[PDB]
């Protein structure tokens, strides 16, 4: 896979023979892949990788967000009822 | 026989004994070490008074602190010996913040803050905390001075200081060599 | 200060660029450094004939 | 393991477990070497007092350690 | 002063302009922002002739 | 048959070492050795994987064995015997050679050369104990008989800086069998090993060997971790001299990763910063490395949020990295919106998948970040605000209560800012115009000298094998 | 080809279930209709893959949700006879008189021509698969650059119509690279049209505002989404993108807005924040906001994904401009100014403060609104030694990388 921006860590290396093992001793070193202990974890697979719409699925730029909330709700309330206070003062 | 009732107790006494230091590099250090033995194997449950203690304090709440620390003589045996060090440190502790927060207080404020009720004995830390209190109004800004004045008094100072014309001297030679 | 800042770095750019080329230079000075190991030992047997 | 017991041993004021304490810190000396050379001059300080005929072992500690610091 | 034509803040907290009418922007600065913008752009660049060494 | 498949395999083995060998002869070198040795070493363990076990003992017979036969022997027996390659002319011959080990010369001890044939064989059995992936015994015998032959003779610059390759194994071996049971026994075992380290290092801090010196500070910075010895490791990596121009970047990736943790721990998390990216940089993006990356990103997420720095909604999504960092993207959420609620949540739902990274003694600190955090929104959305009115949004307990958190958190100077007793208020100080003042000054001071330093890696690197290509007959 | 944009623009109203009841009902009545004439069964099914137990679903084709508002998406085994039946029909036949046309020889165009006519069927009836096969023949023979131009886009288009934003983008770069090659101005407008909706669909909105300015000048219909639509577009991404010296001299620079004024009524509600935002009105800025979000992001499908994300960037927008004009603002005129109570006010400044990107602080104590956002030369250096940071990270790196290799 991919780290921090994927085309720029993805041009800075490659395989070697050399470097070959040596990068198969850090995975090894630190016991497992660490990504295959995850879904064994959750007991089936997860349910809040699909909690927003840039953690489903990495395909749309960002749109910051983490709440969720439409705030269409919130501001016909806001409308109406300073209105009516207005209204019958 | 390597993890005991005693080795419980003991730790537990350790952690406040370096806690009464002010320290919290060795505290997290020593932390640590217990992870892998005694922590949840025989659970935290008297180990948990330096631990709850160590928490008060890094989010600030002094109150907590101070409650913790007021139930905590009721547990008489030895860890009230540190109890009495430890009521002291919280004040000293406070008392660095308070240059910070305020230039002015009064008397009475200055008491209720460092958990005290008599007010010969808050004029009394004050003489041994380097505060001048004249007049009931404390100058937390005087104290300040004297402790800035001290740190470039010591020589290191051309360097420490750094000078317009000696950064682009740096900057020459490198360029030229 | 703040001109000079940009102008140190673009002359770093300028040399990261020009350690780059260097460096393929090597990359291709390798190629005929193998050719040439397997073509001396023609050479030799040939000079010391004559 | 470590050198805190025998960090405890010659800060200990009976003469008995600092002789002893001399001998024990040389064996473990080039395991524990970075613990021990913090509080190597308390081994020092044995060396100066004329109380003690363990000088030998007690110069022997630094000159091990001392190397493996990098001087 | 959403045009610029004149500058100036209007402030209600007493009931005063204050009209300000000194010059906007440094040019020196401003064009330092195009100069790094393009080192920037470069340094991407640079990095495709470095996959030859990969 | 079988036997053809381990005589083409070992001929490839023989004129790697044939060529170091003469190499070493003339006057040692270290670099050149080192880059044959490396591209070897893969090798040799792909083709002992795939194909037969029996394959390292052809070789092990072939040439004198001290000992390394009846070693082999005996674990060939446990996993399913062998007696086959055992036949004469595999066994009478010492391989081919121009006359440095010929199979004359060998038998008529003119000379006798098995310093570097040792150095070979306890690569592929340390290799082969590895590819098996077995415990127990095993692991045992393997350290036994190999680690005091090397050390009964003074080691050249060549065969010090091969033995940094076996000892890995070693460690490995056994820290997986202690992280598998609890044995009582083995507690004692662990002496001895912390023991070996150390004299290794003593014994080639003599010799220069640089590779062999980075390579085993490594390993005693893993054991510390793993004991909790924390407490020790301060004292260990303030007198480290490793080396950076002559090593491997494997190893250079490793170290710069302990060093964060080690740091983190003692409430340093600005140096812990600067560490980690520097590891990651040195660390490939392949799937080869990817456990380490998985550990090293988890610790980035934590130490950010330790600072207060907060790591960007754009990190975990541009990473594929999404259900392993799962537990710190919750973590990152929660510690922004400034909720002890939630945050009471976040760490006791993923209690498990955090300690077993050993983030988890660090992420506790956190329930008083968030507070720190959260009182810190207030006073960014307002400058003057009623002690009154941030204990009612953080449910916090008094006016003299939040008074506190804000003393503690302003002496860090998070929030920014003073309290006023007298009028009952807490007034963030920020109102910038800082350009005019000498502060941003010193910013462009730092930003020139890491520009200086750039380029004397430049100059040092660049010029250095055109001057060998030179001198190299080419044209 | 021309009948394939209404009904997906149909359809999608009855994906969503938060547009009005008698809205997607009229809507629904239409679909069925051209389910019947233009052969839209396949997508009638497409629209239940998509939900799994979800809101809009009520299908007799397979499980349905009884949570639903959608009533009228209930398929019948009639839907499904009637289909089989004219699917087998139309196909055996139209094939065969293309058959014909290959048999018959000329490589160039009589074939290649044969091969365009299958793509419009399978287009027609919604399947990309058979589509792509069919067109892919056409473009591997030559034939005309024009030609191979509107092929593509009519390859591009049937990722809109399933809406599978990656299918459009992808075989753009395929005009982007045939556009020059071509040279032609004709399908060029068009080009920059479908791009500009491939930009509305994602969060780049800067590059839609850019090419969707063109498209009001002049317009090409074919296989694009109706002009009151096309003019919708614009104005979303010109108050997004713009601020208010620009965005006021478009909208007054721009004849064919004017000249068509109002005619439905997403077009109604987007025009009307326009005038409010440049000439300094928020007593009637704040309902139009509201009206925006009902009319216009919901029944567009490429906008529906931003319903969200376009609220909460243009309450920053306005406070903007307005911080812009005054040193100081007292929370209760502010509150007046917009028609708002003055609690209300407060929420709506605090989760855009802390992000920064407001550049104000609240003295609640004074009640006034504080702007210490610089413009400065302080203003500058903000900028500049951010993006020098990253220089140096850069350099860093990859000097790095090349040293030890």
């Amino acid at each position: 896979m991919s780290t921090d921006v994927a085309a720029a860590q993805a041009q800075s290396k490659i395989d070697l023979t050399k470097k070959k093992n040596e990068e198969i001793n850090k995975k090894s070193l630190e016991e497992d892949d660490e990504f295959e202990d995850f879904p064994i974890d959750t007991w089936a697979n997860g349910e809040t990788i699909k909690s927003n719409a840039v953690t489903q699925t990495n395909i749309w730029e960002e749109n910051w967000d983490d709440v969720e909330v439409d705030d269409d709700f919130t501001n016909e309330l806001k409308a109406e009822l300073d209105r009516y206070k207005r209204e019958n003062q | 026989l390597s993890e005991s009732d005693k080795k419980s107790k003991l730790i537990s006494l350790y952690l406040l004994n370096l806690l009464s230091q002010n320290n919290t590099t060795k505290f997290h250090s020593e932390l640590q070490y217990l992870d892998k033995h005694i922590k949840n194997l025989e659970d935290d449950s008297l180990l948990s008074y330096p631990i709850k203690l160590d928490r008060w304090l890094m989010e600030g709440s002094y109150q907590k602190a101070w409650d913790l620390l007021q139930s905590g003589s009721q547990n008489i045996s030895e860890f009230d010996s540190f109890t009495d060090i430890l009521k002291s440190a919280i004040r000293d502790e406070i008392a660095k913040n308070t240059e910070l927060s305020y230039d002015f207080l009064p008397l009475s404020n200055i008491k209720a803050l460092l958990f005290f009720n008599n007010e010969k004995e808050t004029e009394k830390f004050a003489l041994e905390r380097n505060w001048p209190i004249v007049n009931s109004k404390v100058y937390f800004n005087n104290q300040s001075k004297e402790k800035a004045d001290y740190e470039d008094e010591m020589m290191h100072e051309e360097d420490q200081k750094t000078n317009i014309i000696e950064k682009a001297m740096d900057y020459a030679i490198s360029i030229e060599n | 200060i703040n001109i000079s800042n940009n102008l140190q770095k673009a002359l770093t750019v300028k040399t990261n660029d020009e350690l780059m080329v260097i460096y393929i230079s090597n990359l291709v000075r390798s190629i005929i450094a193998f050719d040439d190991l397997i073509e001396n030992k023609i050479q030799n047997k040939k000079i010391q004939e004559q | 393991t470590t050198a805190a017991p025998l960090l405890a041993l010659l800060r200990e004021n009976q003469d008995s477990v600092k002789t002893y304490a001399l001998e024990s810190i040389n064996n473990v000396v080039d395991q524990l070497w970075s613990e021990i050379s913090n509080e190597l001059p308390d081994i020092e300080a044995l060396y100066d007092d004329d109380t003690f005929s363990d000088r030998e072992m007690a110069a022997l500690i630094a000159s091990k350690v001392y190397y493996n610091l990098g001087e | 002063i959403l045009d610029k034509i004149f500058y100036g803040v209007l402030d209600q907290g007493n009931g005063w302009l204050y009209v300000y009418e000194t010059p906007n922007q440094d040019a020196t600065y401003d064009s330092a922002l195009e100069l790094v913008g393009q080192l920037n752009k470069v340094v991407d660049q640079l990095f495709e002739k470095a996959s030859v060494l990969y | 048959l079988h036997h053809s498949e381990k005589k083409y395999a070992e001929e490839d083995q023989v004129q790697e070492l044939l060529k170091v060998l003469n190499e070493i002869s003339k006057t040692t070198l270290t670099l050149d050795p080192r880059y044959i040795w490396r591209s070897l070493k893969d090798l040799s363990s792909l083709r002992n994987q795939e194909l037969l076990n029996a394959e390292t003992l052809c070789f092990t017979v072939n040439v004198l064995y001290p000992d390394s036969s009846s070693f082999k022997k005996n674990l060939l027996k446990f996993i399913t015997s062998n007696h086959k390659s055992s036949v004469p002319g595999s066994a009478e011959l010492r391989n081919s050679y121009p006359a440095s080990f010929y199979s004359v010369n060998t038998e008529k001890k003119t000379i006798e050369v098995t310093a570097e044939i040792n150095c070979f064989m306890h690569l592929l059995v340390q290799l082969f104990l590895w590819d098996s992936k077995e415990l127990e015994q095993l692991v045992e015998f393997n350290r036994k008989v190999v680690i005091p032959n090397l050390l009964c003779y003074y080691n050249l610059r060549s065969l010090n800086l091969i033995n940094a390759k076996l000892w890995f194994y070693i460690y490995l071996s056994h820290e997986t069998l202690a992280r598998s049971s609890e044995e009582i026994n083995s507690d004692n075992q662990n002496i001895i090993l912390r023991s070996t380290m150390m004299k290794f290092l003593k014994i080639a801090s003599l010799k220069h060997d640089n590779e062999t010196k980075a390579m085993l500070i490594n390993l005693i910075l893993r054991d510390f971790l793993n004991n909790g010895e924390v407490d020790s490791a301060s004292d260990f990596i303030s007198k480290l001299e490793y080396p950076h121009t002559d090593v491997s970047s494997s190893l250079e990736a490793r170290y710069f990763f302990y060093l964060s943790k080690i740091n983190a721990i003692q409430l340093d998390y600005s140096t812990a910063n600067e560490y980690i990216i520097a590891a990651i940089r040195k660390a490939p993006h392949n799937s080869k490395s990817l456990g380490f990356l998985q550990q090293s990103n988890k610790l980035h997420c934590c130490i950010q949020l330790l600072m207060g720095d907060i790591p960007e909604l754009s990190f975990f999504h541009q990473s594929n990295m999404q259900k392993s960092l799962l537990p710190y993207y919750h973590l990152t959420k929660a510690v922004k919106l400034g909720d002890l609620k939630k945050f009471t949540s976040t760490i006791t739902k993923y209690k498990q998948l955090l300690l077993k990274d050993d983030t988890y003694q660090l992420c506790v600190r956190l329930r008083s970040n968030v507070i720190k955090t959260g009182i810190r929104i207030i006073s960014l959305t307002y400058k003057k605000i009623s002690l009154r009115d941030i204990c009612l949004k953080l449910n916090l307990d008094s006016e003299q209560t939040v008074e506190y958190m804000v003393s503690r958190a302003i002496r860090d100077g998070v929030i920014e800012a003073k309290i006023n007793h007298e009028d009952g208020f807490i007034e963030t100080t920020e109102l910038l115009n800082i350009y005019d003042s000498e502060d941003p000054q010193q910013v462009f001071d730092e930003r020139i000298k890491f520009a200086n330093q750039l380029h004397d890696e430049y100059l040092v690197s660049m010029r250095y094998p055109e001057d060998k290509k030179t001198q190299q007959n080419e044209k | 080809r021309v009948p394939n944009y209404e009904v997906s623009e149909k359809a999608f109203l009855l994906t969503q279930s938060k547009v009005s009841i008698e809205q997607r009902k009229e809507a629904a009545e239409f679909v069925l209709a051209k389910i019947k004439e233009e052969e839209m069964a396949p997508y009638y099914k497409y629209l239940c893959e998509e939900y799994l137990v979800n809101n809009g679903q009520s299908d007799l084709e397979h499980d349905e949700k009884s949570d639903s508002l959608n009533e009228w998406i209930k398929f019948d085994q009639e839907l499904y006879n009637e289909l089989c039946k004219k699917n087998e029909s139309k196909i055996k036949e139209l094939n065969e008189k293309i058959q014909k046309l290959e048999e018959d020889d000329e490589g160039e165009l009589e074939q290649a021509q044969a091969w365009i006519n299958l793509g419009e069927y399978y287009a027609q009836i919604g399947d990309k698969d058979n589509a792509e096969k069919t067109l892919g023949k056409s473009l591997s023979k030559a034939i005309s650059t024009g030609a191979k131009i509107d092929v593509m886009l009519t390859i591009a288009r049937l990722g809109f119509f399933y809406n599978d934003q990656l299918y459009v983008k992808e075989k753009l770069e395929a005009v982007n690279s045939m556009i020059e090659k071509g040279g032609d101005w004709e399908r060029r407008n068009r080009y920059k049209t479908y791009y500009g909706i491939h930009c509305l669909a994602v969060r780049n909105f800067k590059e839609a505002a850019k090419l969707l300015v063109d498209s009001l000048a002049t317009f090409t219909s074919i296989e694009l989404t109706s002009y009151e639509s096309i003019a919708t577009y614009a104005s979303v991404t010109g108050l997004f993108t713009l601020e208010r010296t620009d965005l006021k001299s478009k909208v007054i620079d721009s004849p064919e807005l004017l000249s068509l004024i109002s005619t439905t009524a997403a077009l109604q509600s987007i025009s009307s924040l326009t005038i409010s935002l440049y000439a300094s009105d928020y007593a009637s800025y704040f309902p139009y906001l509201l009206e925006t979000y009902a009319n216009v992001l919901i029944p567009c499908k490429y906008l529906n994904r931003h319903a969200d994300f376009f609220v909460r960037e243009m309450r920053r927008k306005v406070y903007a401009q307005l911080l812009e004009s005054y040193k100081t603002l007292s929370l209760k005129s502010m509150a007046s100014a917009f028609g708002v109570s003055v609690a209300f006010l407060d929420n709506d400044l605090g989760k855009f403060i802390p992000n920064k990107q407001l550049n104000c602080v609240i003295d609640r104590v004074n009640g006034i609104v504080e702007t210490n956002r610089p413009d400065n030369k302080n203003a500058q250096y903000h900028l500049l030694v951010k993006q020098g940071d990253g220089l140096l990270t850069k350099l860093q790196k990859y000097g790095a990388a090349v040293r030890l290799t």
